[PDB]
């Protein structure tokens, strides 16, 4: 039931970095585990990943640098609510 | 000598922010500028993308000065903290902005202070995650003020502008008109909460420690509101976000924007309010606001929902479609709280549900419904609102509907509350009826020849048609 | 402006 989203304004997209948002009650220990599980499943497929940040305090989840090839895999991880591709913001 | 903008936000009768802290998410800032030195703490939090020094801290310094600058600021006292989420070219990321928002919440948990106002002078396209983080940060009790965006476009298409539970600010110029500059200019539409001065706004320049520059933008506009909010929270620290939003609206200049500048369909959706500081004149008052839903879309069973904040009561509910292809609206309960729901007709492009949400403590409000009979129902308590829906394809504390329609009355137990009903009819594109000065419009509906819809605009009830009669319900202590 | 930055570009 987990879904993917990326910016409709195409120039503002930033592929290769993704925000993985986990379900609301997920605990920090679980977020960390889910990121490692991801890196491991990716490595078995020959893909490098980098976990840039683990989110807690507002949303649980993590920020990851990886090929988009891995999105089908990531959406199937336990606890995942949705995944959003990073994108640009600009001073107004 | 007073800058046009600081005069504009000054109310017609008048006489800060130090208990309050304002966070700024922006470029780096020149913290030693004499406008702001000693008032701003640079956190040295930084999360910015790589490029692809005077100029680097230009944007941020100006806004820090607008908020708190000693000569040209709105909230001349206030304490500030800055996070760097925009690079030297003024570019950031959604991920970086989240990390910043997250940093603010963590700081707060570790060393709690008073009320927080967060200025987000930045925009990207619609972001599910960014809107969510903002919402969550708002529910934790933090006030967020953001720029509508500078694209002369519907602000709902951008984040954080579109983010639920946030004060979103568009920009007006010295003539109180929406800023438009070629293909760029203020955003507009229903996600904009209000406008504020945002053209030719003088403030601190990072060129030199005592220099000044005029800059323009919805960031500048939002900065005025953060300042106004810092002052409002200093005087009344216990304000909830909803109470604060109702105050910004109530104390705004009304019907001062010429709505011709905006696209035809966005005029009705766009609030005609220019922010201002509260007067010296202020005892309890009835505050209400008009809340437009997202458009329902064209599905045959489509519904649009307009909701109030948790601490507000829905006192009335109307709807509008541009075509007039409409099955009306109803007030229905949901998580023990009433919402405004509107129904699309078969073949309609969609409809808006339009709530009237009010701050009314001690209210016990309920709904009284009657099925098709004309159709009538009363509070057997004061009537604050009539709604009506039908299931067919075509056609004294009392509501009256069409003989084929269901009719719904919003009835409240509110002692100390007086209401009256004012009617007006004519032969007609628009009919109009206003509450008397000092009264608050609680409900607006059309007497049942083919109506497009009805909506409250401030304390004026507007009925739109293709012998039509506008009906306003007005209350006060 | 690209995109709406620094005073309407
Ligand atoms: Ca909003």
């Amino acid at each position: 039931t987990a879904t993917f989203h990326r910016c409709a304004k195409d120039p503002w997209r930033l592929p290769g970095t993704y925000v993985v948002v986990l379900k609301e009650e997920t605990h920090l220990s679980q977020s960390e585990r889910t990121a490692r599980r991801l890196q491991a499943q990716a490595a078995r497929r020959g893909y490098l990943t980098k976990i840039l940040h683990v989110f807690h305090g507002l949303l649980p989840g993590f920020l990851v640098k990886m090929s988009g090839d891995l999105l089908e895999l990531a959406l199937k991880l336990p606890h995942v609510d949705y995944i959003e591709e990073d994108s640009s913001v600009f001073a107004q | 000598s007073i800058p046009w903008n600081l005069e504009r936000i000054t109310p017609p009768r008048y006489r800060g922010g130090s208990l309050v802290e304002v966070y700024l998410l922006d470029t780096s800032i020149q913290s030693d500028h004499r406008e702001i030195e000693g008032r701003v703490m640079v956190t040295d939090f930084e999360n910015v993308p790589e490029e692809d020094a005077s100029k680097c801290d230009s944007h941020g310094t100006h806004l820090a000065g607008v908020v708190s600058g000693r000569d040209a600021g709105v909230a001349k006292g206030a304490s500030m903290r800055s996070l760097r989420v925009l690079n030297c070219q003024g570019k950031g990321t959604v991920s970086g902005t989240l990390i910043g928002l997250e940093f603010i919440r963590k700081s707060q948990l570790v060393q709690p202070v008073g009320p927080l106002v967060v200025l987000l002078p930045l925009a990207g396209g619609y972001s599910r995650v960014l809107n969510a983080a903002c919402q969550r940060l708002a529910r934790a009790g933090v006030v967020l003020v953001t720029a509508a965006g500078n694209f002369r476009d519907d602000a709902c298409l951008y984040s954080p502008a579109s983010a639920p539970e946030v004060i979103t600010v568009g920009a007006t110029n010295a003539q109180d008109q929406p800023v438009t500059l070629g293909t760029l200019g203020t955003n507009f539409g229903r996600c904009v909460d209000l406008f504020a001065p945002g053209e030719d706004i003088i403030g601190a320049s990072s060129d030199c420690s005592t220099c000044f520059v005029s800059q323009s933008g919805t960031s500048q506009a939002a900065a005025h509101v953060a300042g106004i909010a810092a002052m409002m929270l200093s005087a009344e620290p216990e304000l909830t976000l909803a109470e604060l939003r109702q105050r910004l609206i109530h104390f705004s200049a009304k019907d001062v924007i010429n709505e011709a500048w905006f696209p035809e369909d966005q005029r009705v959706l766009t609030p005609n309010l220019v922010a201002a500081l509260p007067p010296s004149t202020h005892g309890w008052q009835l505050f209400c606001r008009t809340v437009w839903s997202a458009h329902s879309g064209p599905t045959r069973m489509a519904t649009a929902i307009a909701r109030c904040a948790p601490d507000e009561e829905l006192l009335s509910c109307s709807s509008f479609s541009r075509s007039g292809k409409r099955r009306g609206e109803r007030m229905e309960a949901q998580g023990g709280k009433l919402v405004c729901r509107a129904h699309n007709a078969f073949g309609g492009e969609g409809v808006y549900a339009i709530a009237r949400c009010c701050l009314l403590p001690q209210a016990n409000c309920s709904v009284h419904t009657a099925p098709p009979a004309g159709t009538r129902v009363h509070c057997h308590h004061v009537l604050t609102g009539c709604s009506s829906h039908w299931e067919v394809e075509d056609l004294p504390n009392q509501c009256v509907g069409h003989r084929e329609a269901s009719i719904h009355a919003s009835c409240c137990h509110a002692p100390g509350l007086e209401c009256k009903v004012k009617e007006h009819g004519i032969p007609q594109e628009q009919v109009t009826v206003a509450c008397e000065e000092g009264w608050t419009l609680t409900g607006c509906s059309a007497l049942p020849s083919h109506v497009l819809g009805a909506y409250a605009v401030d304390n004026t009830c507007v009925v739109r048609s293709r012998a039509v009669t506008a009906v306003a319900i007005c209350c006060r202590s | 402006x690209a995109f709406g930055x620094f005073s309407f570009a």
